[PDB]
């Protein structure tokens, strides 16, 4: 016993003192040091960690492979399987595998942080079917997330393995199934004695018996021992439970038996998720429809519950025990009379699973073995139902369970999930009615009103008579159909689970090496597919190297009273805790460490520094500190204005007279509308490591940053230190989208400090329910406005009101509320337009930048005047080409300067709009409890800084004297392909081949004082630095380039050498010149403008309240591109993140202003299938646009906006319904809508846990 | 391996009175099993063997001869030690057969005017460090004492002994002397430096903070220097033949001078200011604090086919006086007093110049009287280690010893007008082994 | 003692420390090079040739 044996990558690893509750991840990254496989949340979520395991099995003589998350997956489990990482199937080192190849040439890669998963994501799907269809495809994917691409350059990598251009298909290489790594025969003798595997840890010990009587032994000696298999709850649920005793009943064979004989299905507790799939087809299709009522209810459940990973581990037994209140599979199982057979060291025995058993019914010494689930009476019918924020791998807001046997009825069930807090005398009132309803709705809407957290109750309710409804139809549909309107008929279809990128090319006459305008591929492209790319956290552990741990305020605005953390010192293996009184020098206007008071619910109070982060986890969760609360306290933004609490003055843009043209205006409009927040949710959450050289107070400082000088400052600051000390290096990051800005230059600082008592390396890294707390978002944004405009819905006069809740700290908050101002005019000419907003402060985390910075926040407020406007008048996209720019015009800051209707027109083309308006006004008259809407949104964008000095930005290109040139600049690759493009510069001006060329990282010590890579300007000033030294150096190698001038390149330069000329040349941007004057109201700021729009498409459904997304087109102006294939991504993903801020992504807070959704499992990003299923990009026409390097248009923020298309897309929906039968709130979602369409079962209840703030 | 031995044959003919007329001097030296750096070695104890003497009429070759033994390369001194050893053999053997007293027989054959060397390059306070040494050492009363000593003394001797010297710097190609910097402007006003050399402990890196402190004007508190890199100074070249803050020194000035002459208008709209003040307007008036610097190197070339060239940018002149007491009875000798005057001519920095003519003299020293290495006939190498290779300890070096740099003078070829002392101090050892050859002969 | 030289460096999780053998001859050809019991010792990842 004792000896852990697996294999990782067909090599063998034996642990010979293996703890129960360290898992895979750890393992692989930690100890075998494969980085490969990484973390991005924990919660089996994100699949980011997701790798392959391999399993034989001796009786069967088969060899499995299935993915799984390794996050929770426990090593103590894998004895005697195999397990192969992203570094297993192929690597640079030795040779790339086709899946590696085909996503990161076919740019399916930006960040490169969510891509060893998705490889293994991929490649398991084709160790089972090499040439696997699209349902598969989605099936394997549908657990991956991704926050940059938008998954359409994934997908169409995957899609390839089946039966202008930005890749060239035909070189990839074949697939050649034969080639993989083959299953370890050490592994198959193994699995051909049986005896109890025990391991030890410091805390816990791992028990694995070979027997049931054993396994019933220690059930019986241990009845609080847990039984863990899938720990796909175990998991969640201990993080802070720890198990001194864990038993694994993997390796006993009776909870693994499936008897389908006779007279019902009998499955073992053992059997997956997946291998319960799998029986569940295999069986219903060999039975008669009258049989399956209850196995295709399970079927059509297990079918979006979570994703193939996660069902590939969860077990039936796991899953039922655990009683989930929003199970998906126990409401079914209950309603059809099910049985559990359970044996303890007494005897048999068998429990029902029924109504009840979920109460608030096995005894603690009994397992269960298996469950009996019997064929379906002839007469009888089940039926499920379900409603989540997306179509899969997300849990049931409410899902339903339900059965009845007849037309009169004899009996009836009903089990429903998400509003008791477990799955909770109305049907039994039912029994001898005949198929009623209308009774049963007033009955049901009582009844659930009777039996939480979560709030949105309404919805909740309305939703439980929704399914009743639908309950209804599905089963009369049945009796219809066994011996009923069409628009009735329609709400028992569901919706099913789900393009072209078009480009000007380069000219004909431009030599092949010279890269600029080509779709080049992401220069980290395979390396991202190999998990050869070292982010921050990938870096070795040095000896000494401290982790560590932070405690955070519990309270939103207090005095710290006592802060006692003499336990954590004694803990084990902590070293130091750190607090405010061991800052060297500086302590932040904000504060690293809270000092005397808290102000926000997320501030952190002080850091334990341990030898292993659990160590730092579990210490930092025993020290004791308490709080006296300080009335007076503010959260939501409309406290802030009652206790006139603000960050910075109020500033205001005017042009024309507001006051008079409201009298000249034919009519009034007035209302407001609030916007919600935002997390960014780059994959790679925040990171540093600080690391002494150990002299003069140097030191190194490996940051995932958007800014690395600022950390500099912000750290040597801190130590009270020259900025000469520190040298900062920033190699990637595995995205940022603004939030790695301000925050991690703080969170250096943090760790800076406890390096400086320890006198040691420190590692920081935050797990993401921290992330999510620490480090805030984009600020919520509430808006009010008064709209005079004519009857013809021209608009005449505006008077709109912003206001953002910035947090408890300014950051980049005024410089938000000022750009949000300047741009929220958008595409139209308002003659006379007077805009306020002023930053009210409050006590929640920090807010900060996120792309769009401010744009898609007040942009929308007026998006939501065009819509209302042409409601009151009774066509949304007449009146917007109504007030839309026409001349050469003037912004409301005064600067100048129109191919925006291009791209408007473009758009009315390339989508048909006005053909496909038609079918779906069509559509609305043949469907009632169903409606489509379809929105064309235009846009005007810019781009930069609002001052000039803002815009410079350096590099240092060096040359070597055999002929190769090592580029360093300002920018830090975010995934959005700097570095690759001043590869491209590099290339046009040294007129080298790119591959001459290479790109260590950014560094302090390379490029001093520069400034943060945002404001879509990246490339466009490092660019021309790196322009700059390229050229310098040419100019230099003129006369080289003369005595020679057929020569080539390396003889040039070994000569330049000979001949004393000095190949070290540095460059230079002095930066665009931009100003702006707040009190005359009126300046020059951006360079340029960035002109686009988009036409978006969707269904929702009016019982519901969901919707999908069906078709998008975008048009956008990016002038000669530097790199199609990298600015088409930039437009596909931005588009994506402002999809999730105006339709799914949700951020909720108590009254006291507490952060409820912390994570992933409560946070919903896009997934593969929320994205519309078809979805074109077309960059207009090239033209001029001389200001930028090469005429090119920074694209980094510019899809943002066009997102609320499908948020417009969907409110013409809501009205068409409403119509047959306002001002929308930024997150239009499930709950939203569904209200939105109120009808005969909205009408039964009226109306906290959650403040909108 | 190491530096490489040296085999002399020599024919001197004289006149009766000392001076030297003509010298038909063949060198040969063992370069081992590969190239190296041999060649430039042979090239190099040519040049430079003639030393301080002009003999009128002079032949000298050298090859280097390879063999089956492990790879030699360059050594402080680089060849000037080895050759110049044997012309100082002849100076004394010469002596020897007139009769005539060693330094009588030196400052007849030793440069007087402007004149030119065996390669045809061509002022001397040469002869400056040898008075001044002349007299620092009271040379002629102790040698009187040491001559009553041997008069007193049968069984015991003792030995004085005057070495003049002329030695010279720099690389035999232009380009060789290239050097380069990347200097650094954050906006705290903290300065980061980096260049070419690399620090073995004769102090380059604090030499380069000495030179940006005079053309940033800041204090050398405000400057920092982290490594050398290939990351930041491209294309370098070794830190070598005594070269290293001359060229070094230079790029690091260069880098300094562009830098301040961007902050030109900066230091204008407010002269009165603080350093901290006007970097941060630079930056925020978009002036680029981001500067390299380099040098093109000293002017040198060789032609070996027509004998001549100008190679060295400079001279080093010095001079030392040694003195030691020999055990007729064991051979051993304890070194008693050691004198030395060396043109060092505005030092960057007298500490550390110092420094290099102390050190480096006891490495001269233990080569010529306590350094051995020894083979067995097929090339094995016997002594492998400090139990049997003997380097000085504290109680080998003469234990009065002093150091002075003749007055400073001008030398406006290499920055501020320095002048590079790092082998210097080598060949002056061999005081102590003529010191030590008087006693024998007394005896 | 602050002034780290080269060897003053951490070792780092996995780096390996180097060991030759050299020539005991001054002039010779080598007929037969057999590092098979090394390759085998205690804790050596590879002979380099
Ligand atoms: C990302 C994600 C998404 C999800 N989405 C959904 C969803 O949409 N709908 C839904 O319904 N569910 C969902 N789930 C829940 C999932 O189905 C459960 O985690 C799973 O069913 C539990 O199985 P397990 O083996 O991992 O439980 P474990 O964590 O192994 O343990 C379950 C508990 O039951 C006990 N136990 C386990 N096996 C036995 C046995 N043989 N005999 C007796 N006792 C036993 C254990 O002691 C333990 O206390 C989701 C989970 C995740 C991680
Ligand atoms: N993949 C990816 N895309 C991204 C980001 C990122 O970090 N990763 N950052 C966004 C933000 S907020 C900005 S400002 C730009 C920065 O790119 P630029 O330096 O080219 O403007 O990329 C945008 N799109
Ligand atoms: N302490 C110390 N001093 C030293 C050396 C050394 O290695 N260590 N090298 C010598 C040699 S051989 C040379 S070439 C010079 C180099 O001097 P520079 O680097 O100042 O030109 O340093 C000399 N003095
Ligand atoms: O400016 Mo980008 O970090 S919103
Ligand atoms: S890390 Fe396992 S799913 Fe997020
Ligand atoms: S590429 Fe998928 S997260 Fe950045
Ligand atoms: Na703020
Ligand atoms: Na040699």
């Amino acid at each position: 016993s004792d000896e852990l044996i697996f294999f990782v990558n067909g090599k063998k690893v034996t642990e010979r003192n293996a703890d129960p509750e360290v898992n895979l991840l750890f393992y692989l990254r930690k100890v075998i040091r494969l980085t490969g496989t990484k973390y991005g949340c924990g919660g089996g979520d994100c699949g980011a960690c997701t790798v392959m395991i391999s399993r034989y099995d001796p009786i069967s003589k088969r060899i499995s492979h299935f993915s799984a998350t390794a996050c929770l997956v426990p090593i103590c489990s894998l004895h005697g399987a195999a397990v192969t990482t992203v570094e297993g199937i192929g690597s640079t080192k030795t040779r790339i595998h086709p899946v590696q190849e085909r996503i990161a040439k076919g740019h399916g890669t930006q960040c490169g942080f969510c891509t060893p998963g998705m490889v293994m994501s991929i490649y398991t799907l084709l160790r089972n079917h090499p040439e696997p269809s699209t349902e598969q495809i989605m099936e394997t994917l549908g657990g991956n997330l991704c926050r940059c691409t938008g998954y359409r350059p994934i997908v169409e990598s995957a899609k390839s393995f089946c039966p202008t251009k930005l890749y060239e298909k035909k070189e990839f290489q074949p697939l050649d199934p034969t080639q993989e790594l083959i299953f370890p025969p050490e592994l198959m003798r193994m699995a051909e004695q049986n005896t109890v595997l025990t391991f030890r840890g410091e805390r816990t010990t791992w028990i694995a018996p070979g027997t049931l009587n054993d396994l019933l032994e220690l059930k019986m000696k241990h009845p609080s021992a847990p039984l863990v298999i899938g720990n796909t709850y175990l998991g969640l649920h201990m993080k802070d439970v720890s198990y001194p005793i864990i038993i694994s009943p993997a390796r006993i064979l009776e909870l693994f038996v499936v008897t389908n004989t006779k007279q019902g299905l009998t499955l073992g507790t053992g059997l997956s998720l997946t291998q319960v799939k799998n029986v569940l087809s295999d069986v219903v299709s060999r039975l008669p429809k009258e049989k399956t009522q209850i196995y295709c209810a399970l079927l059509k459940q297990l079918k979006t519950l979570a994703g193939q990973q996660i069902r590939n581990v969860a077990s039936l037994g796991g899953h039922i025990i655990s009683r989930l209140p929003t199970s998906d599979l126990n409401p079914i199982l209950g309603i059809g009379n099910c049985i559990l057979n359970v044996a303890s060291t007494e005897g048999i025995q068998q429990i029902p699973l029924n109504d009840h058993f979920l109460a608030g019914i096995l005894k603690p010494e009994q397992v269960l073995i298996s469950v009996f689930v019997p064929r379906s009476s002839k007469w009888e019918f089940v039926s499920a139902f379900r409603q989540a924020p997306r179509q899969q791998n997300a849990f049931a807001t409410v899902n339903a369970g339900m059965k009845v046997v007849f037309n009169t009825i004899t009996d009836l069930g009903i089990l429903y999930g998400g509003i008791g807090a477990t799955v909770i005398k109305s049907c039994r009132q039912l029994i001898g009615r005949c198929w009623m309803l209308d009774d049963a709705g007033k009955m049901i809407c009582e009844e659930v009103s009777l039996l939480a957290p979560g709030g949105m109750e309404e919805y909740r309710k309305t939703l439980a008579i929704s399914f009743l409804f639908m309950f209804y139809l599905d089963v009369l549909k049945q009796l219809k159909t066994r011996d009923i309107s069409q628009k009735l008929l329609h709400i028992l279809e569901d919706f099913p689970l789900t393009g072209m990128q078009s480009f000007q090319d380069v000219d004909f006459q431009q030599p092949l090496q010279d890269p600029i305008g080509r779709p080049i591929m992401h220069q980290s492209g395979i390396k991202h597919a190999t998990g050869e790319a070292v982010f921050c956290d990938d870096m070795s552990v040095l000896p000494g190297e401290l982790f560590l741990a932070v405690v955070t305020s519990s309270k939103s605005h207090a005095k710290i009273i006592s802060l006692d953390a003499s336990e954590a010192l004694a803990s084990l293996g902590v070293v130091d805790v750190v607090t405010a009184r061991d800052v060297p020098g500086d302590n932040g206007e904000e504060s690293l460490y809270a000092q005397d008071e808290v102000i926000c619910v997320g501030q952190i109070v002080c850091a334990v520094a341990a030898d292993s982060y659990a160590h730092a986890q579990q210490a930092a969760k025993k020290v004791k500190i308490v709080y006296q609360d300080i009335e007076p306290m503010i959260v939501t933004v409309q406290d802030a204005l009652q206790y006139e609490s603000f960050i910075g003055p109020e500033r205001k843009l005017e042009q024309g007279n507001v006051e008079e043209a409201f009298q000249c205006a034919d009519q009034i409009l007035e209302g407001e509308v609030h916007l919600g927040g935002q997390e960014h949710f780059y994959m790679e959450t925040q990171s540093v490591r600080v690391v002494p050289k150990g002299e003069d107070k140097e030191m190194d400082i490996y940051v995932s940053s958007q800014d690395a000088a600022f950390t500099q400052e912000m750290v040597a600051r801190t130590l009270g230190i020259p900025k000469n000390r520190i040298n900062c290096h920033v190699k990637r990051v595995g995205g940022a989208f603004g939030g790695k800005a301000s925050k991690p230059g703080l969170l250096a600082s943090v760790a800076a400090v406890a390096a400086q008592k320890t006198g040691r390396p420190i590692r920081f890294i935050l797990e993401r329910r921290d992330d999510m707390l620490i480090t805030g978002g984009r600020h919520p944004l509430l808006g009010k406005y008064k709209i005079g405009f004519m009857n013809n819905g021209k608009i005449k006069a505006a008077d709109i009101q912003l206001y953002i809740n910035g947090g408890c700290t300014p950051d980049d908050s005024e410089l938000v509320i000022e750009y949000a101002l300047l741009k929220l005019e958008n595409a139209y000419k308002i003659p006379n337009l007077r805009v306020r907003g002023r930053v009210c402060k409050t006590n929640l985390p920090s807010n900060t930048a996120f792309r769009g910075f401010g744009f898609p926040q007040g942009a929308f407020v007026t998006e939501t005047c065009m819509s209302a406007v042409a409601a009151k008048c009774r066509p949304p996209e007449k009146v917007r080409e109504l007030n839309m720019y026409r001349t050469i015009d003037r912004t409301i800051h005064n600067q100048e300067f129109t191919n925006l209707l291009q791209c408007w027109e473009a758009c009315v083309e390339n989508s048909s709009y006005y053909n496909r308006k038609k079918a779906v006004d069509e559509f609305n008259q043949q469907r009632f409890w169903k409606k489509r809407g379809i929105a064309i949104i235009p846009m005007k964008f810019s781009v930069g800084f609002p001052k000039t000095f803002y815009y410079q930005a350096a590099a240092l290109v060096q040359i070597y004297t055999d002929g190769s040139v090592l580029v360093a600049h300002g920018g830090v690759e975010l995934g959005q392909g700097i570095n690759t493009k001043m590869i491209q510069v590099a290339s046009r001006e040294l007129k080298i081949p790119m591959s001459y060329i290479h790109l260590d990282e950014m560094s302090t010590v390379t490029v001093p004082n520069t400034v943060t890579t945002g404001a879509s300007t990246g490339a466009d000033v490092n660019g021309r630095a790196v322009q700059n030294a390229c050229q310098i150096l040419m100019k230099r190698l003129e006369p080289i380039i003369k005595q020679n001038p057929s020569g080539t390149w390396e003889e040039w330069v070994k000569e330049a050498f000979v001949q004393s000329i000095s190949l070290s040349a540095t460059g230079y941007f002095r930066g665009y010149q931009a100003d702006m004057d707040w009190e005359k109201g009126e300046g020059d700021i951006f360079p340029y403008f960035v002109f686009g729009a988009a036409c978006s498409e969707v269904e929702i459904d009016c019982l519901t309240g969901a919707h999908k997304n069906i078709r998008t087109d975008i048009v956008m102006d990016g002038s000669f591109s530097i790199n199609p294939a990298v600015d088409i991504g930039q437009i596909e993903g931005a588009f994506v993140q402002g999809l999730g801020l105006y339709t799914l992504e949700e951020l909720k807070y108590s009254p006291e202003g507490v952060l409820y959704t912390r994570g992933p499992h409560q946070y919903k990003i896009a997934s593969v299938t929320d994205i519309p299923e078809e979805f074109h990009v077309s960059l207009l026409t090239p033209t001029p646009n001389p200001k930028a390097i090469y005429s090119s248009k920074g694209l980094g923020e510019a899809g943002t906006f066009l997102g609320c298309s499908v948020f417009f897309a969907i409110a013409a929906a809501v009205a068409a319904a409403r119509e047959e039968r306002w001002a929308i709130n930024s997150p239009a979602t499930a709950e939203v809508i569904r209200m939105a369409c109120e009808d005969q079962f909205t009408n039964l209840v009226p109306q906290p846990w959650s403040i909108p703030v | 391996g190491g530096r490489h031995p040296l085999l002399g044959k020599y024919k001197i003919g004289f006149m009766n009175n000392g001076k030297i007329k003509a010298a038909d001097i063949q060198l040969y030296i063992n370069g081992g099993c590969t190239p190296d750096d041999s060649e430039l070695v042979i090239e190099y104890a040519l040049l430079k063997l003639e030393n301080a003497y002009k003999i009128p009429n002079l032949r000298v070759r050298g090859r280097v001869c390879k063999t089956n033994l492990p790879s030699n390369t360059a050594f402080r001194g680089f060849g000037f030690p080895q050759g110049a050893f044997v012309t100082e053999t002849c100076m004394s053997a010469v002596a020897a057969k007139c009769r005539l007293p060693p330094e009588k027989v030196r400052e007849l054959n030793m440069y007087r005017t402007i004149d030119r060397t065996i390669h045809n390059q061509e002022p001397t306070n040469l002869l400056q460090c040898w008075e001044a040494c002349v007299e620092n050492s009271s040379y002629y009363n102790r040698k009187k004492a040491v001559d009553e000593f041997n008069q007193q003394r049968f069984w015991k001797k003792r030995g004085i002994a005057i070495i003049p010297m002329k030695f010279s710097v720099g690389f035999p190609k232009t380009f060789y002397y290239q050097a380069a910097a990347l200097v650094q402007i954050y906006t705290d006003g903290s300065v980061l430096v980096a260049h070419g050399g690399v620090e073995l402990g004769q102090g380059i890196n604090t030499k380069m903070i000495q030179v940006a402190s005079r053309e940033l004007k800041i204090p050398m508190s405000y400057i920092h220097l982290d490594e050398m890199s290939t990351v930041t100074v491209p294309n370098t070249v070794t830190t070598g033949a005594s070269t290293g803050a001359d060229v070094n020194g230079r790029a690091v000035q260069n880098a300094c001078q562009i830098l301040m002459k961007r902050l030109e208008p900066i230091i204008k709209q407010n002269p009165s200011g603080t350093w901290e003040e006007w970097v941060k307007e630079a930056f925020v008036q978009s002036i680029s604090l981001s500067a390299t610097g380099y040098f093109r190197g000293y002017q040198a070339d060789m032609d070996w086919e027509k004998g001549e060239g100008d190679i060295f940018p400079y001279f080093v002149f010095g001079a030392a006086c040694s003195e030691v007491e020999i055990d007729c009875l064991t051979g051993a000798h304890k070194n008693i007093r050691t004198d030395i005057v060396m043109d060092g001519s505005f030092s960057i920095n007298p500490a550390v110049d110092i420094g290099q003519i102390e050190g480096a003299f006891v490495q001269g020293l233990g080569l010529y009287t306590l350094e051995e290495l020894k083979y067995s006939p097929e090339g094995v190498l016997y002594t492998r280690g400090p139990h049997q290779y003997k380097i000085a300890s504290v109680t080998d070096i003469p234990e009065e010893f002093h150091v002075s740099l003749l007055t400073p003078t001008p030398n406006p070829k290499a920055i501020y007008s320095s002048k590079g002392l790092g082998e210097a101090g080598t060949f002056l050892g061999c005081s102590v082994f003529f010191a030590i050859a008087a006693a024998v002969a007394a005896a």
